[PDB]
């Protein structure tokens, strides 16, 4: 059976980056040709693998993570990056193996008046571990006094909204992102081209 | 990155009036990352507005903001004497950038400077340098031209100016202009003159002295 | 957090050779495409060459074809720019970059599409 | 709640300076914190930013030279400046940054002056009267500031003490003037009291026709 890449790339809705989705791809045939045909990809690059040779490869598993960030943020989806996204929302490991694909999604993901449905975590005490997903909504404590679930001075809701508007500059427009991680265990491979 | 351009450079308005200040962004941005600050002379900035339209905690009611994309506005419903300061807008990309600032000054009836000229003191002349000083006292508006003339040639490149802050009682300015030359240059010429052009003067006024005469 | 340090530059006579090196801190050198740009002061920076993670595919700006050869030793976290038949036109500061292996080769020419950049090393070819 | 900057001072072109900012009421390690500087008569310029998780950013005009850092124990933010240039002359503020909610807390700042000039007291010269005007010319001093009073503080109305101008020599020069009714010219004495703390210079100069 084919690996269900279309289910990930062609989904009508995408996750907010702080709650990024993950699909475990196992026991299937990875036909990365569907990726090859479309020219809509503004970002398509791989680490420790050559994207053109992907149909030649076998892995124990593939993971496929997806979410929406803003264009100026797509560069933080790479090992060793810093920023609100890399630090507090989606972290790749320093020794990542896999690919990063992204495309402009202003048409789907922006609204006249502003899309407020897409969020990122703006406040967090310390950096995410690789592939960590923090969906906490605890009031963030910025001073020494406890917030006790109440917003106020030094007590801020951790998640904030992009104001995605279709007329924003390109670097402020939403982008959809899929990260393909390739997992190689000391075990038989279940995903091949 | 994003360049913030504020308009106008200076806004002249009277207490009790409405003020509208503008902030223009080089690219269309989310209004969620646009803030306004007030700075008074010698003081740290004070945050007034965040999210383009939300008034920071404690900020009086007369302040409000609006706009979207490239055009944002700060409005002061009815000016208080304390509102005449500098305002900055701020936008957040990867990091903060500010506009260049708009100065709110107090509009007032025209007032002509009075003009005085001061020759260099003999004490300074001992030192080998001559400073000639021209004073423009308590005028409005701030725009004023000081032209130095030496034996009737217009002097350019050898004078510096500075201006006081608008006066807290009468709302006028004052200006000091210094022409500097070596004692040897000073003693090659006879007539030192300060010519002042100003809206309050029907034509430019000149004060002068003749070196070594009285 | 990968650090790239270039070395091997200096002053050489027209027609000679020079071998540049760039060492990446860390252990993940072998994931990255490694490229070299060069900038003459008062000119735009320019793509020079790249080599993919496994060393199998490289590219060259046209003016260096047949004169420069880029190579790598993943065991040493070092990428190399061999520069033969040097020309005064090659006088520039040379910068190392590390980035993802790109589906579209043209993207390799774009300085901001990499992930880490070196500080640069000077190359001066005189007559 | 307050932020208090320290460490500002005079520095030769190329020298190094370390600023500090001690906080009360916010936890430095839990916030986006910024250094924002303002050169005299100019706008605000962002300089550097540190995330609570440790990521740091720098304006292009100081990348390579400045280093933002912090001490959790002392609840204090630092800024390390190297290869200082005349253009870095400014007041330096630290501020707590809430991004979406702006920068709500600011310090009053600490002033950094980068200059080759040596600290020198002013010569004070009379501006003698030809309403009348008279004054004092406070010339060739470094560094700012001077204070000027008239008649040991008694004479206050009509006084204008002007902002100093930086001369091409790198020394400052300013004027303080007072207008009086012409009829009072020959009836009171007029003394300007000039004090330059950095050089420990205090000058009383009487101004006569
Ligand atoms: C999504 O649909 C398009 C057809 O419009 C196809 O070319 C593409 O391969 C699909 N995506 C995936 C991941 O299969």
């Amino acid at each position: 059976n084919l690996c269900p890449f279309g289910e990930v790339f062609n989904a009508t809705r995408f996750a907010s980056v702080y709650a990024w989705n993950r699909k475990r791809i196992s026991n299937c045939v990875a036909d990365y040709s569907v990726l090859y045909n479309s020219a809509s990809f503004s970002t398509f690059k791989c680490y420790g693998v050559s994207p053109t040779k992907l149909n030649d490869l076998c892995f124990t598993n593939v993971y496929a993570d997806s979410f929406v960030i803003r264009g100026d943020e797509v560069r933080q989806i790479a090992p060793g990056q810093t920023g609100k996204i890399a630090d507090y929302n989606y972290k790749l490991p320093d020794d990542f193996t896999g690919c990063v694909i992204a495309w402009n999604s202003n048409n789907l993901d922006s609204k006249v008046g502003g899309n407020y449905n897409y969020l990122y975590r703006l406040f967090r005490k310390s950096n995410l571990k690789p592939f960590e997903r923090d969906i906490s909504t605890e009031i963030y404590q910025a001073g020494s006094t406890p917030c006790n679930g109440v917003e106020g001075f030094n007590c801020y809701f951790p998640l904030q909204s992009y104001g995605f508007q279709p007329t924003n500059g390109v670097g402020y427009q939403p982008y959809r992102v899929v990260v393909l991680s390739f997992e190689l265990l000391h075990a038989p491979a279940t995903v091949c081209g | 990155e994003i360049v913030l351009t504020q308009s106008p450079g200076t806004l002249s308005l009277s207490p009790g009036e409405r003020a509208t200040l503008s902030c223009r962004a080089s690219q269309s941005v989310s209004s969620s990352y646009l803030a306004w600050y007030q700075q008074k002379p010698g003081q740290a900035p004070r945050l007034l507005i965040y999210g383009a339209s939300s008034r920071a905690t404690g900020i009086p009611d007369r302040f409000s903001g609006s706009g979207s994309g490239t055009d944002f506005t700060l409005t002061i419903s009815r000016l208080e004497p304390e509102d005449f300061a500098v305002y900055y807008c701020q936008q957040y990309g990867s990091s903060p950038t500010f506009g260049q600032g708009t100065k709110l000054e107090i509009k007032r009836t025209v007032a002509a400077p009075s003009v005085f000229i001061f020759p260099p003191s003999d004490e300074q002349l001992k030192s080998g340098t001559a400073s000639v000083v021209c004073l423009l006292n308590n005028f409005y508006p701030r725009e004023a031209k000081v032209q130095w003339k030496v034996d009737n040639a217009l002097q350019s490149g050898n004078s510096q100016e500075s201006v006081t802050e608008q006066d807290s009682k009468d709302s006028t300015y004052s200006l000091s202009s210094t022409l500097t030359l070596s004692k040897a240059d000073y003693e090659k010429h006879k007539v030192y003159a300060c010519e002042v052009t100003h809206q309050g003067l029907s034509s430019p006024v000149t004060k002068s002295f003749n070196r070594g005469e009285c | 957090q990968v650090q790239l340090v270039e070395s091997g530059g200096g002053l050489v006579q027209a027609g000679g050779s020079l071998r540049l090196s760039c060492v990446a801190s860390g252990r993940t050198f072998s994931r990255y495409a490694m490229g070299w740009f060069r900038q003459a002061p008062g000119k735009e920076r320019e793509f020079v060459a790249v080599i993919e993670w496994d060393g199998g595919t490289s590219y060259y700006v046209d003016s260096v074809k047949g004169r420069f050869t880029i190579s790598r030793d993943n065991a040493k976290n070092t990428v190399y720019l061999q520069m033969n038949s040097l020309k005064p036109e090659d006088t520039a500061v040379y910068y190392c970059a590390a980035g993802g292996n790109q589906y579209y080769s043209a993207t390799y020419s774009i300085w901001n599409e990499y992930d880490f950049w070196g500080q640069g090393t000077q190359v001066t070819v005189s007559s | 709640v307050q932020l208090v900057e320290s460490g500002g001072g005079l520095v030769q072109p190329g020298g190094s300076l370390r600023l500090s900012c001690a906080a009360s009421g916010i936890t430095v390690s839990s916030n986006y914190m910024n250094w924002v500087r303002q050169a005299p008569g100019k706008g605000l310029e962002w300089v550097s930013l540190i995330y609570s998780g440790g990521s740091t950013y720098y304006a292009d005009s100081v990348k390579g030279r400045f280093t933002i850092s912090r001490d959790n124990s002392k609840n204090t933010l630092y800024l390390q400046m190297n290869s200082l240039r005349a253009e870095d002359t400014a007041v330096y503020h630290c501020a707590r940054d809430l991004v979406v909610y702006g920068m709500d807390v600011w310090g009053q700042g600490t002033t950094v002056t980068v200059s080759s000039a040596s600290t020198k007291g002013p010569s004070v010269f009379p501006l003698a009267p030809s309403t009348a005007a008279l004054g004092c010319l406070v010339k060739d001093y470094f560094p700012e500031p001077v204070t000027v009073s008239w008649n040991s503080g008694a004479l206050t109305s009509g006084v204008h003490t002007f902002p100093a101008v930086l001369q091409s020599s790198g020394l400052y020069s300013l004027s303080s003037v007072v207008t009086v009714p012409s009829s009072s010219l020959g009836t009171q004495t007029y003394i300007c009291n000039v004090n330059h703390k950095p050089s420990n210079t205090k000058v009383d100069k009487k101004v006569e026709p």
